[PDB]
RNA sequence: GCUUGACUGCGAGCGUGACGGCGCGAGCAGGUGCGAAAGCAGGUCAUAGUGAUCCGGUGGUUCUGAAUGGAAGGGCCAUC
RNA sequence: CUUUAAUGUUUGAUGUUCUAACGUUGACCCGUAAUCCGGGUUGCGGACAGUGUCUGGUGGGUAGUUUGACUGGGGCGGUCU
RNA sequence: AAUUCCUUGUCGGGUAAGUUCCGACCUGCACGAAUGGCGUAAUGAUGGCCAGGCUGUCUCCACCCGAGACUCAGUGAAAUUGAACUCGCUGUGAAGAUGCAGUGUACCCGCGGCAAGACGGAAAGACCCCGUGAACCUUUACUAUAGCUUGACACUGAACAU
RNA sequence: GUUUAUUAAAAACACAGCACUGUGCAAACACGAAAGUGGACGUAUACGGUGUGACGCCUGCCCGGUGCCGGAAGGUUAAUU
RNA sequence: AGGACCGAACCGACUAAUGUUGAAAAAUUAGCGGAUGACUUGUGGCUGGGGGUGAAAGGCCAAUCAAACCGGGAGAUAGCU
RNA sequence: UUUUGUAUAAUGGGUCAGCGACUUAUAUUCUGUAGCAAGGUUAACCGAAUAGGGGAGCCGAAGGGAAACCGAGUCUUAACU
RNA sequence: CCAUAGGUUAAUGAGGCGAACCGGGGGAACUGAAACAUCUAAGUACCCCGAGGAAAAGAAAUCAACCGAGAUUCCCCCAG
């Protein structure tokens, strides 16, 4: 499903407004993108489904550090 | 049709009759045009409404060349 | 209705004003009148202004 | 005890009259209803503040 | 449950010493210029609630 | 002819409305105008020329100001 | 200042030459007894396409509703202060 | 004219007599060319009209054969029903009377029949109206919205040319 | 030939044919939040949609309105800055 | 050769009568149409309710269809009787 | 039963028996009644516990004003006889 | 090419059921507004996930107001 593998962002629901404030249910989905991240330690490319906000934290945190937290959650690669 | 229109009645006429005791400021008659004219101790409003300027009995009388009807207050 | 309402502002600077109407086709000149000002408790000249 | 025979004086209508809102089950208008007009506590303007 | 006061009526009526309710006069919002000064002056002071509407006001204001 | 009473604060007592309300008002206070004065003037001979509340706008205001000083905002007055 | 021309300074607009993101419902290899999927090799495309947020337009495609009363029945006409 | 209101248009044909049919007229109230026009063999439980044959369709019904209806034995319902000692007439009367008034008539009770009435039975009227009822459907009704489309930003980086 | 099973079988629908239009194949389109599937294991001599309705003779005039298509100079105009 | 002809099975259901507390909650009798085909039929399978399916009648989707049935919101609401 | 009006040929009922419709909770106002009284009364809770404790609070004895404020006065107004 | 993916064993653990209560992911409409859009109904009904005997919450980047209080939960007031 539409879940970020780094930040865990998932679709959320809200209202479409209008000039008359009429509220209709809607969904907000993350800006998810499938990217192949280069992991130096394994000298390999690993593909992750990440949001655009997740991409920013990867540079700040390091490719190895983020993957270590994901392994704590536990998943396939 | 193009008719069938009217306005609410404004309740004109004599409110206090001859010999009635009235308080100062009480209107005696509401009218259109000077059917009655103000006499002694009687005021005239901007719409020719006659009001009492003193406490006393209402008296109607006819005097003058025009054979008009006048309202006066005898303040005892 | 084409006559438009105007305000007459006192010259004393109290900020009190009266309101009235005036004909725009004629009498272009501003309206000046001596009217009582409750703030100064005196009759002063009131000057035409714009309602806003 | 209404609606318990002729002799009781409140039978066959329960004191509710004849086929009005008050005679309906759960019937009756809300507080302040003036027949359709906006009620007096809405014809008049708000004033003041709470200190 | 506790009775809920009509909040719209609570912002326009205040209880007086003898149990009455005072309200401000209407007709003095935005067409007042064409009204004579005497008319505006009489509408400025506070007014008493009429006897016919006393029952309706008390129903809307059960806690005051 | 001269003028702005088409005045400000009020108002005894009445009228008419179920009510909201509408209408009339001597007189009082402060300041005016016209008269030599008595006096008259709170618009127009009178009765049509009009629209409640909410919301928002403008001016004024030592009323309020969520720790305190302000302020925002609100209130009041004028007014759209 | 106008008509402007050149000159210095800034965002963009297309076009192109790229590949490295991204795309490949091109080829080949492997997982593999597999027209799926994944990985690899290669070709092509390529900072587009495509998607997310925001935003303008369009939208009976699909919804929720409105569409007054009086009235010699109703509608039509007329009327509403 | 599957279209013509006036209208049974007018003329002709058909009939003893044709508001239909067929042929024309054009005055097309208010035909008309792919929301197709005009024709068209064949086809049609297709629509209209005519003729022959044929006949109880009818003039005008008669008889006969069966199955019911009728009687006996056995078994044995139903809809409906405020209660009935449940006549006619005229008048009255939620304004069309078995029940009121007046008056007339009528011994008590079955069976076979007919349906004039009991505003007969059936089903809280489908027409009409109303409710600030319901639902579907339409659209340049309102307010939205899926979808489609536009641009900015992100995914998305580096040279060159104008 | 088909149709209102249970009051309507028709002049209605379908029909072969005709024309317009969309669609270059990761096709348009449709079903699916998506993946995907149908279209089609087809490729414009194909497919979808629309109207007309064998055949015969033919199908005239209007692009103002409403749509659609093409253009983009100017006017106006969102998010953003 | 033929969505050819006549005509049984088979399938349809045009007319009339009966029946309408039916023999039968749609049939029977006498006629009627198709009857090698766009036929008919058996056994399985698939499409699900604002959806399906429909040679299109708002038809059909378990004797129910201008939005199936069952349960729930729910003692909806009902200025009406 | 519903109506201006029903023997009405307006609705209802074949009959009997059983069942079948103004309740409950909370708050508020008014009346009656009882207690205390310028005071009245506790709630949760404690508690061998329908007692007692708990006065946290609530209403009343002072109002006027939008409010600040003032106060048997107060507001309105420059000021009110 | 190492590797990695993958593959074969062996150990543990989980699968389902069950009334309500609880947390979380989704989430109506009828209705009320005497219509109806904001609003109400209602984060209710319902669906889904998970846990326990309770769950959840919980040890101040909290309140107060220049005095102070000192986690969370629950009850009565404050207060319609
Ligand atoms: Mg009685
Ligand atoms: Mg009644
Ligand atoms: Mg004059
Ligand atoms: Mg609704
Ligand atoms: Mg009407
Ligand atoms: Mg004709
Ligand atoms: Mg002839
Ligand atoms: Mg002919
Ligand atoms: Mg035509
Ligand atoms: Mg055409
Ligand atoms: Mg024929
Ligand atoms: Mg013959
Ligand atoms: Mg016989
Ligand atoms: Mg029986
Ligand atoms: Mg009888
Ligand atoms: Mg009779
Ligand atoms: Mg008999
Ligand atoms: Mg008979
Ligand atoms: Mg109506
Ligand atoms: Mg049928
Ligand atoms: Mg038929
Ligand atoms: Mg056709
Ligand atoms: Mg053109
Ligand atoms: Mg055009
Ligand atoms: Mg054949
Ligand atoms: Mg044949
Ligand atoms: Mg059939
Ligand atoms: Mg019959
Ligand atoms: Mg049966
Ligand atoms: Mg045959
Ligand atoms: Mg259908
Ligand atoms: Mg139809
Ligand atoms: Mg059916
Ligand atoms: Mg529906
Ligand atoms: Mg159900
Ligand atoms: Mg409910
Ligand atoms: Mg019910
Ligand atoms: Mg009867
Ligand atoms: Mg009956
Ligand atoms: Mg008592
Ligand atoms: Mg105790
Ligand atoms: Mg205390
Ligand atoms: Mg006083
Ligand atoms: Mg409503
Ligand atoms: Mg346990």
């Amino acid at each position: 499903s539409r879940v970020c593998q780094v930040t865990g962002k998932r679709p959320v629901t809200g209202n479409n407004r209008s000039h008359a404030l009429n509220a209709t249910k809607r969904r907000f989905l993350p800006n998810l993108h499938s990217h192949r991240f280069w992991v130096e330690s394994e000298k390999r490319f690993v593909t992750l489904r990440v949001s655009a906000k997740g991409m920013r934290v990867i540079d700040k945190k390091g490719i190895d550090t983020v993957l270590a937290e994901l392994r704590a959650r536990g998943e396939k690669y | 049709t193009r008719n069938g229109r009217d306005s609410e009645a404004k309740r004109l006429g004599v409110k206090r009759f001859g010999g009635e005791s009235v308080l100062a400021g009480s209107i005696i008659v509401r009218q259109r045009g000077t059917k009655f004219h103000a006499g002694a101790n009687v005021g005239c409003g901007r719409d020719h409404t006659l009001f009492a300027k003193a406490d006393g009995k209402v008296k109607f009388e006819v005097k003058g060349p025009k054979n008009r009807k006048f309202i006066s207050i005898e303040a005892e | 209705g084409i006559r438009e309402k105007i305000k007459l502002v006192s010259s004393a600077g109290t900020g009190h004003f009266y309101t009235t109407t005036k004909n725009k086709r004629t009498k272009p000149e501003k309206l000046e009148l001596k009217k009582f000002d409750p703030v100064v408790r005196q009759h002063v000249i009131y000057k035409e202004a714009k309602i806003k | 005890r209404l609606g318990r025979g002729i002799g009781s004086g409140l039978g066959k209508t329960g004191g509710r009259g004849h086929k009005g809102q008050k005679s309906r089950s759960g019937g009756g208008v809300r507080r302040g209803f003036e027949g359709g007009q906006m009620p007096l506590y809405r014809r008049l303007p708000k004033f003041g503040f709470t200190s | 449950p506790k009775i809920k006061t009509v909040r719209g009526a609570a912002k326009r009526f205040k209880k007086t010493g003898k149990g009455g309710f005072k309200h401000k006069h209407a007709n003095l919002r935005h067409i007042l210029t064409k009204k004579a000064t005497k008319r505006k002056r009489h509408l400025r002071p506070k007014a008493m609630v009429s006897k016919g509407d006393l029952g309706l006001v008390i129903a809307c204001l059960p806690y005051a």
